[PDB]
DNA sequence: TTTTTTTTTTTTTTTTTTTTTTTTTT
């Protein structure tokens, strides 16, 4: 009825002018979709990690206070600061297959998280995870994975070590039980012996850490760069 | 494309795809309901005396195919299919694409992947065949699920070749699997 | 049409000269595919045996922080040292068709995984399997197979007794859990028994350990030559 | 006969850690 400049007219009926088909023959289109579909993948694969922290867990990695908590903002005040911001710089760039852990010690209100967050917010431009969380919030997430029989605490367990950085946070308490004993020590053991980093916020000193962490957890703390930055100031927000 | 909202990349890249097609001329595409085996054999060896000779058979939901004289007795009729569907892969030497649907096993089963049994009639094409592929799309089951936007291509028979269960990305916006350079399998 | 001559000669204009094949007869052929057939059938139950644990689980074997373990990075301090490093040197070579068990005790950072991992690394090599794990890693591993009925603790268990060299760690903490010791037991029950040898690292002495591992499992685990070897010095990581 | 899909009723087989408040008597 119609052949081909007939119809492709019949077309631009429709289409305006300048239009370039961009193809013009199939050794080029297949190649187009292979690349598409290689970035189309990627991007998949980005969300569905995102999808599988926040089914596994909930509270994406970063929560919304620390969120907007970059180096930038980390108003100066001494030495001790630099010493704190430029070792936690050197040590995101260091970071890179580094089994270099890190202990914040210090008072409540010294912006130990905010640097921790500013860390992980540079590693999600790096393209990494990371999980700023509270044992007990840990601990809850066990006695609810007891629950359910769809997930199990081995389960949540190698998801924990599937994350590139975890950090921990509220330990120096001296909460007692065995149950938490046996998590806090498990979870360090499965990621520092499977060659991962890690990094706790506490509020206490070495050997008041040394009694409820282990020996065992001290020894796979204390590798290379140990980071034992301390804060020894006075709080923030009663300025 | 089946409302007109679209902007001139899209008009573009259209204008490319048929402009492609055009130029070539090998798609033959008939769309006619209730045919018989007798009649696939028909069309497909008279594409074939004038254009060459074809190179791949697609066959879309072959139950639909007939024989009005197997009529009374429907695995008879699945089985007369098959056989002549692979006599004409035999005779025109050639591919023949021949889809099929499930029967409703696997989902009492609680894996839902399928096995080379569900086959929606008269188990003769898990013995006709030299290729089969189901496929499996976890999203559909699972919204629970950290595997979507995949789709895998579990092969249950391959006579000669291995089995297998390949992994695809599906996005059924533009009705496109795609290839998946991701992690293992 | 044709003949043995004319197809090897179109045989040969495939594949150059010198391709002589090495059976030219009808029972060399049998002979050296039976040859093969059994050390394929090796291979394969090794990749069996070896499959099972990663893929049911992961890293079975000697993991990322103990894998790079030779015997010769073992820093050299004192007789204690010298006694460790060659006794495990005497305790490899006499270990085939040997019940011989070891329990090392004392600190960490004394080198406990670090021989361990150098004895299962050459065990390897000598074609047998191994396995470092803590004790709360199995643990976990049980109460995530709970959940699943296709698998199960008694093939979990099974698994275990077919390993040559099974070894456990961080088993000095003193969990009294009721699961935990039928466990811990019955392993040494089913693999002794079987006529199989393994071995424990922990902290403590023979009798505040004893009511952990029962009399029953400690004096079936003291055969042959117990290997007690203990560990009095200072942490590695201090130095 | 033998295949196949569909619904409906019967039996049988399979299951751990957690956290608390007690509240004694020294
Ligand atoms: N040097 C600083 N510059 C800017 N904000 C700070 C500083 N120190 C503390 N803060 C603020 O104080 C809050 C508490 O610090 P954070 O580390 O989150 O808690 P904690 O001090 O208990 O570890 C943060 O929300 C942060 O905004
Ligand atoms: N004799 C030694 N020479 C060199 N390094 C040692 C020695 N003993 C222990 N180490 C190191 O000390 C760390 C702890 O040793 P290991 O036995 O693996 O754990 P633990 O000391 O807790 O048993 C390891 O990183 C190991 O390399």
């Amino acid at each position: 009825m119609k052949n081909v400049g007939d119809l492709m007219q019949r077309l631009q009926k429709m289409m305006p002018a300048h239009i370039k088909p961009a193809f013009k023959t199939g050794e080029e289109l297949l190649a187009w979709q292979k690349e598409q579909g290689a970035i189309r993948s990627a991007a998949l694969e980005r969300e569905n990690r995102a999808m599988k922290m926040q089914r596994t867990f909930n509270r994406s990695g970063i929560r919304p206070l620390h969120q907007n908590c970059s180096f930038e903002n980390y108003r100066v005040e001494c030495e001790g600061q630099m010493n704190a911001l430029s070792k936690a710089r050197q040590y995101v760039e260091e970071f890179d297959g580094n089994i270099a852990s890190f202990i914040f010690s210090g008072k409540p209100g010294t912006g130990k998280n905010h640097l921790a967050a500013a860390i992980c917010n540079e590693l999600l431009l790096r393209g990494k995870s990371v999980l700023i969380i509270t044992v007990a919030d840990i601990m809850s997430a066990m006695k609810d994975t007891f629950r359910n029989s769809g997930t199990s605490e081995e389960q949540l367990l190698n998801d924990l070590s599937n994350v590139d950085l975890l950090v921990i946070d509220e330990i120096g308490v001296q909460t007692e039980s065995k149950y938490e004993k046996v998590i806090i020590n498990q979870i360090v053991d499965r990621r520092s012996s499977s060659k991962r980093p890690t990094g706790m916020l506490t509020n206490s000193n070495m050997e008041e850490m040394t009694k409820l962490l282990g020996e065992r957890v001290m020894d796979r703390m204390r590798l290379g760069n140990s980071l034992w930055v301390i804060f020894n100031w006075d709080s923030y927000r009663s300025r | 494309i089946r409302t007109g909202q679209l902007d001139d990349e899209d008009w573009a890249r259209i204008s490319g795809t048929m402009g492609i097609l055009l130029e070539k001329r090998n798609i033959y595409i008939d769309d006619s309901s209730g045919l018989t085996p007798t009649e696939v054999r028909s069309r497909a060896r008279r594409i074939a005396r004038e254009h060459g000779g074809i190179g791949l058979i697609m066959i879309d939901y072959l139950q639909l195919m007939r024989v009005p004289a197997l009529s009374d007795n429907r695995t008879l009729e699945i089985a007369e299919i098959s056989r002549s569907l692979k006599a004409l892969a035999k005779e025109l030497n050639v591919p023949v694409v021949a889809l099929s649907q499930l029967n409703r096993s696997l989902e009492q089963r609680a894996d839902k992947r399928p096995v080379n049994s569900d086959l929606r009639e008269s188990g003769s094409i898990e013995q006709d065949a030299d290729l089969i592929m189901f496929i499996y799309r976890d999203e559909v089951y699972h919204e629970n699920s950290d595997l979507k936007g995949i789709a895998e291509i579990i092969i249950g028979k391959q006579r000669n070749g291995p089995i297998g269960t390949v992994r695809l990305t599906f996005n059924g916006q533009w009705s496109r699997f795609d290839n998946y350079a991701g992690p293992q399998y």
